[PDB]
């Protein structure tokens, strides 16, 4: 059993959306590339599905994209489009479907939800959120869907709302202390973490935990160095923060948090510095 | 979107 590290298009060095696919094994350590998407994509997201990688919305430097695009863990080929154009969507998977919300469209922010059944290939509207969110980070926990953060057009939020399926409406939960957009969101054991973001003022390092059992929110030690748009996942029981923009500059850096020791360290560098680009896991 | 370098 191996789990590898898979990150897809963003901001590039030339500032421009690129359309890199960049994949790192923690057995070799090492940083590989495979084959490109079709189309530059920066504010995108990704998933993994049944050792499907799934590329999600985004913006290509003209329009935000309603195409998502697969690749069988190869070749890149479109899938069913949804029904938004969704550029800084949160996406996560639940059952076998694929989960996004949020977004912004070039005029509109979103309230609403969408699902892919990959057995029909189809996407299928659910319910709406109470705030409209761009850049809102998804995640599952406990069987149930989590969006945190974002931009409404008008502030940053710290507000976090969670889907009730057997209504079809969200419920808030305790909001967190910092408002953030652009944030880094994962589930690790029994905590979900908050990595990074924007405040609205400043570019933050500061990392939240939120308590699955307890509900409460907590303090955790910030990273290495502020990461707004940055990319989170788990990679074998371990939190991965993921490139992003620094402040002042793109960010090559992956680092890790160590929760024995609580601390993060600066694990390797990918080829391409980016932000905002689609981070998944797949087990190999 | 926040911080997000434009082009």
């Amino acid at each position: 059993a191996n789990e590898v590290l898979l990150v897809v298009g963003g901001f590039g060095s030339q500032q421009s959306p690129i359309d890199v696919v960049e994949k790192y094994d923690p057995k070799t350590q090492e940083w590989s590339f495979l084959p490109s998407i079709t189309r530059k994509r920066r504010y995108v997201a990704s998933v993994s599905l049944h050792d499907r990688i799934y590329v999600i919305g985004g913006y290509d430097g003209r329009s935000r994209l309603s195409s998502v695009e697969c690749l069988d863990y190869g070749v890149w080929y479109s899938v069913a489009p949804m029904n938004v154009r969704r550029g800084l969507a949160g996406a996560t998977t639940l059952g076998d479907m694929i989960y996004v919300s949020g977004g912004f469209d070039g005029s509109r922010r979103h309230t609403s939800m969408e699902r892919y059944d990959p057995n029909i290939d189809q996407w299928s509207m659910l319910g709406d959120m109470q705030t409209a969110r761009e850049g809102a980070g998804l995640v599952v926990a406990s069987g149930v869907i989590y969006c945190l953060g974002g931009y409404d057009g008008l502030n940053i939020l710290n507000s976090v709302e969670k889907y009730d399926p057997h209504t079809g409406h969200w419920t808030n939960v305790t909001p967190m202390a910092t408002k953030r957009s652009g944030a880094g969101v994962a589930l690790l054991n029994d905590h979900i973490y908050v990595v990074g973001g924007f405040d609205g003022t400043a570019h933050l390092s500061s990392v939240e935990a939120y308590n699955i059992r307890t509900d409460s929110w907590t303090t955790v030690t910030s990273m290495t160095t502020p990461r707004c748009y940055v990319g989170a996942t788990v990679l074998r029981g371990r939190l991965y923060a993921i490139a992003g923009y620094d402040g002042n500059s793109l960010l090559s850096s992956i680092e890790c948090y160590d929760p024995i020791i609580d601390s993060w360290e600066v694990v390797t560098s990918m080829g391409t510095q980016r932000c905002d680009a689609g981070v998944c896991v797949l087990r190999e | 979107p926040g911080a997000p370098p434009g082009r």
